[PDB]
RNA sequence: AGUGGAGCCUGCGGCUUAAUUUGCACCCGGCCCGGACACGGACAGGAUUGACAGAUUGAUAGCUCUUUCUCGAUUCCGUGGGUGGUGGUGCAUGGCCGUUGUUGGCUGGUUAAUUCCGAUGAACGAGACUCUGGCAUGCUAUUCUUAGAGGGACAAGUGGCGUUCAGCCACCCGAGAUUGAGCUAACAGGUCUGUGAUGCCCUGUCCGGGGCUGCACGCGCGCUACACUGACUGGCUCAGCGUGUCCUACGCCGGCAGGCGCGGGUAACCCGUUGAACCCCAUUCGUGAUGGGGAUCGGGGAUUGCAAUUAUUCCCC
């Protein structure tokens, strides 16, 4: 009718918007089944979105990642169309009245160590991890965390040679300071222990449920970042886990310690959050607070 | 409206042959249309005297040598036979 | 990709850069650059800094660019003799637009106005170019007219490809010079016409169209110099069937004729019969492009020139005296 | 490709038959007129296996 | 006026030839590849792939001939009157072009030059086909109803805009200055990966060298001459149709072909006032296969081409 992609997927209305470009839902023409669209235009300030599609085709195969669909130019943009996908973190954040439990955390803690297992092993960085960034799948995927937008990712590895992109100081911030590293904070190139920080940061989002820096206000952004950064440093790493396991704590302790060319042991990591979720007597059934909020509706 | 060409080309002939007995308004040229041509459509007639009428009020607004030498040419056509 | 962007030099730093720190213009962004542009010859560094500094400049720091003017002076002409001896072709032609814009805004500036002037004959065309286009604008934007055409006038008698260079000086600079140094030029313009050199000539004759097209007032051009310079372009009517340059001579004539008129009508209407009966001559030949350009232009004289004044006239008999004898003698 | 591999004519796995005969399933309702080829891999595949 | 005679060139025949292609097609040498199906053979003891070096060769070359190193099932040998497929070919066949108005809207190097290359949108309207109505106090059996015919309207008249002619606008008069009916369509130009287990007939490339009339002859086109109404030397003086980014002016050198430099010409602009030849005027020649005629050869020079031998073409003796 008023527009059609790829010439046999036909546009509905827009879910979101992407990190560079808005994504709309579509469906399929010629089979019916419901797609995802990542729309951006032709002429803008961040021309990036063939490199997504480069990174998308990389990170093919394995779990998390939704399968490629399509990629072109329609006469004043470019769209790259995947497969559906559903809410992020932060819409069942929003849902559940603010409030997660201690085997639904331990189900999203194990489900992004293992995303950003299969990412490293992918020799690449996000740099822009958030709970609106962990897609959560559809149909059968309904247990399986996805991971989207490589729009700020970059390469930090090298296939062939094993070296890292050489560490240089003053790093603009490229993604959100709710979650930033200090040593992002501060411009120290990023690495893989910069993103288990993050991963750090928005696990004691999801079970502190605030922040104490959450709605800090400053001058300006810069100012309100570095503001962010000295009361970080000044926040003890123990406070920030007061009545919870220090499975956290030293996990955030261990992953603070991490060196640049190292390489941490994840399986260490994952034994450990398994070890605290079966003494504390729970199993991998998959009943998370949304779905049990949809089952009392 | 406009014309078709076989209303301007039996006009021009009519002209040729008549122009001695024709007038300068559309009563007279219908009528010398009428006495003159056999034209069975009334409608064909009435577009021909229109249409000799226009050239009518066209030709009399030129110089008077080239109709004088028509009217001496047709005068000697006609004493002719 | 970077070129395009709205972040990028092409639109936002016109706009919100030259705003330095709130308030527009600082140029202690160039006096705190003085330390790359001294002891310094990295390229595409040197250029970048003279691309902002040439875009920023034009921004109107007028008192401040009066005051350090000696400085800026100073600071630019040693970038000027610096990069003459080194050669480089991209941080010299902003050098040279920044300088032509700090010129414009504005003793020791006659000696800016050489060094800007002096690159004009400088065979790489984006240093002329630039260095012809930033002349244009200080004079148009004069106490310095003296001096660049006295240079024209010594460079066209120094020399071939650069008298074409100074000739396009001519052509865009004629309208704004003093009386004798406009005499003198064309002094100068025909005996490079003594030459057979057709481009040379193409562009002279773009340049006395140039000159008479702008109608020139009093003090840069006299009726007598017109009177004389149209009774010397009698001379060369190239030889009847050229057409290249011929209707160039017809339309300079015919401009010339036209500020003659306009100066003092009597004598253009004088020295009008002269220009019709080689018209009507030039009429004879066989291309149709001259015989339309030729009453073009004997039409815009009689509508223009001719037609407003013959209440002044009177009417003409076959013994008449004055204009009416002239106007008797072209019909 | 389906026609000549089954010309091929070699030992067939029992998914593969699984696969092949899934997507005959997956031909149901459809409408559309399948050419008389469709019908020239049917009859390899019945003359093979 | 000739041709048919003579010399030379060319066309058909014919003759020679490896070929002298024919109503680059020809010849001499060297590469490259070349079904599946069936059945029988070889094949991990190994099918088969790739290869440096040297050689054959007219030359090189794992495309071949030596000597072994490696790839390992990606297989390779034979026989079929059985089909056939990267085949050629027609029909039905679905989509898609073109086909039968109006107004807007610059980083870079480079040149005399806004020179050159190089990065870099919109609306408005849209049958000139056929028939035909309004008003008749008229004719016909007739002002109120009829139904045949005859009238009436043709842009006819006015004023503006107009290439001053096609047309447009508005208006007076007038019943009517346009109210109703019927008519999208068409592809012998086609195109484009689709539909019929669609009818038929079968299962070459690049490289080097040569030849393309080589000539006893038959049949024809032509060019030059057999001289005195002429040949030679000198002098004098007149065209037109065309063409040109290879036509050429001019200067210098060589006796000539030719060589070097420097200008004009995208052209009624420069060659070019196209200084043409026959012709005209003087000299030599004197009936002589001769100063007529030039074929065929010998020597040398120059020029176009990768290359001139079997003579490319030109010049001198």
């Amino acid at each position: 009718a008023e527009f059609i992609v790829g010439g046999k997927y036909k546009l509905g209305r827009k879910i979101g918007s992407g990190s560079f470009g808005d994504i709309y839902l579509a469906t399929n023409i010629t089979n019916g089944e419901e797609v995802a669209v990542k729309l951006e235009s032709q002429k803008a300030r961040h021309p990036q979105l063939h490199y997504e599609s480069k990174l998308y085709k990389i990170l093919q195969g394995g779990v998390g990642i939704p399968h490629i669909r399509w990629y072109g130019q329609e006469k004043d943009y470019n769209v790259l169309v995947m497969d559906l996908l559903g809410p992020s973190l932060e819409d069942l954040f929003n849902f559940c009245s603010r409030r997660f439990t201690m085997k639904t955390v331990l189900m999203l803690a194990d489900q992004m160590i293992s995303r950003i297992e299969y990412v490293h092993t992918k020799n690449f960085i996000h740099r822009d991890i958030k709970p609106d960034n962990f897609l959560m799948g559809i149909g059968r995927h309904c247990n399986k965390l996805f991971l989207i937008d490589f729009g700020l990712a970059k390469k930090y590895r090298d296939n062939r040679t094993r070296q890292h992109i050489p560490y240089r100081e003053d790093k603009n911030l490229t993604g959100t300071a709710r979650y930033a590293s200090i040593n992002a904070h501060l411009g120290i190139e990023q690495s893989r222990r910069d993103d288990m920080e993050s991963l750090g940061y928005v696990l004691m989002y999801f079970n502190r449920t605030s922040l104490p820096w959450q709605g800090l206000k400053a001058a300006t952004k810069k100012q309100k970042y570095e503001k962010i950064s000295e009361k970080k440093m000044s926040t003890p790493v123990e406070v920030l886990c007061k009545g919870f396991p220090a499975e956290f704590a030293m996990y955030l302790n261990y992953c603070r310690g991490l060196r640049f060319e190292e390489a941490p042991d994840y399986m260490y990591l994952r034994q450990l959050f398994r070890i605290l979720f079966r003494t504390l007597n729970h199993q991998y059934d998959y009943t998370f607070d949304w779905t049990m909020l949809k089952q009392k509706a | 409206r406009v014309r078709t060409k076989t209303v301007k080309k039996a006009a021009r002939v009519i002209i040729e042959k008549y122009y001695t007995r024709l007038g300068n308004d559309f009563h007279t040229n219908k009528r010398v249309c009428e006495e003159i041509a056999i034209i069975p459509s009334k409608k064909l007639r009435n577009k021909i005297a229109g249409y000799v009428t226009h050239l009518m009020k066209r030709i009399q607004r030129g110089p008077v040598r080239g109709i004088s030498i028509k009217l001496q040419e047709e005068e000697r056509e006609r004493r002719d036979n | 990709a970077a070129h395009k962007e709205i972040c990028a030099v092409l639109a936002a730093v016109t706009e919100v850069i030259r705003s330095q720190g709130g308030k527009e213009t600082e140029t202690e962004y160039f006096a705190a650059l003085m330390t790359t542009m001294e002891a310094v010859e990295s390229p595409e560094s040197l250029a970048a800094v003279a691309y902002l500094l040439n875009l920023v400049l034009k921004r109107v720091p007028s008192p401040v660019l009066i005051k350090k003017f000696s400085d800026t002076s100073k600071a630019f002409m040693d970038i000027m003799s610096a990069q003459a001896s080194s050669g480089s072709t991209s941080v010299l032609r902003w050098v040279l637009s920044c300088l032509a814009t700090l010129l414009r805004k504005q003793p020791v500036t006659l000696q800016v106005y050489h060094g800007l002037l002096s690159f004009t004959v400088h065979p790489k065309p984006k240093i002329r170019k630039a260095a012809q286009h930033g002349v244009c604008s200080v004079l148009k934007g004069h106490p310095a007219a003296i001096s660049t055409a006295k240079f024209c006038i010594q460079e066209i008698e120094k020399s071939a490809t650069t008298t074409l260079h100074m000739l396009t000086l001519l052509k865009d600079l004629l309208p704004c010079f003093p009386e004798g140094l406009v005499k003198s030029c064309s002094e100068t313009l025909l005996r490079v016409m003594t030459l057979s050199h057709v481009l040379v000539t193409a562009c002279a004759m773009q340049a006395f169209h140039s000159l008479f097209h702008a109608r020139p007032g009093l003090s840069t051009l006299s009726a007598e110099l017109n009177a004389q310079i149209i009774t010397a372009l009698y001379d060369y009517v190239p030889s009847e069937n050229d057409l290249q340059p011929l209707l160039a001579w017809l339309k300079v004539m015919e401009k010339a004729h036209i500020n003659l008129v306009r100066l003092q009508w009597d004598l253009g209407l004088g020295h009008l019969p002269r220009f019709f009966g080689t018209a009507v001559t030039c009429l004879l030949s066989p291309h149709s492009q001259v015989l339309t350009a030729a009453t073009q232009s004997l039409k815009e004289i009689l509508k223009e020139c001719v037609a407003p004044h013959m209440a002044d006239i009177g009417s003409v008999t076959s013994s008449a005296s004055g204009p009416a004898q002239s106007v008797a003698k072209m019909f | 490709f389906l026609r000549l591999l089954l010309d091929k004519k070699y030992a067939l796995p029992y998914r593969v038959l699984d696969a092949l005969v899934f997507h005959f399933l997956g031909f149901r309702t459809e409408k559309r007129e399948l050419p008389v080829l469709w019908h020239q891999c049917l009859l390899t595949l019945v003359q093979r296996y």
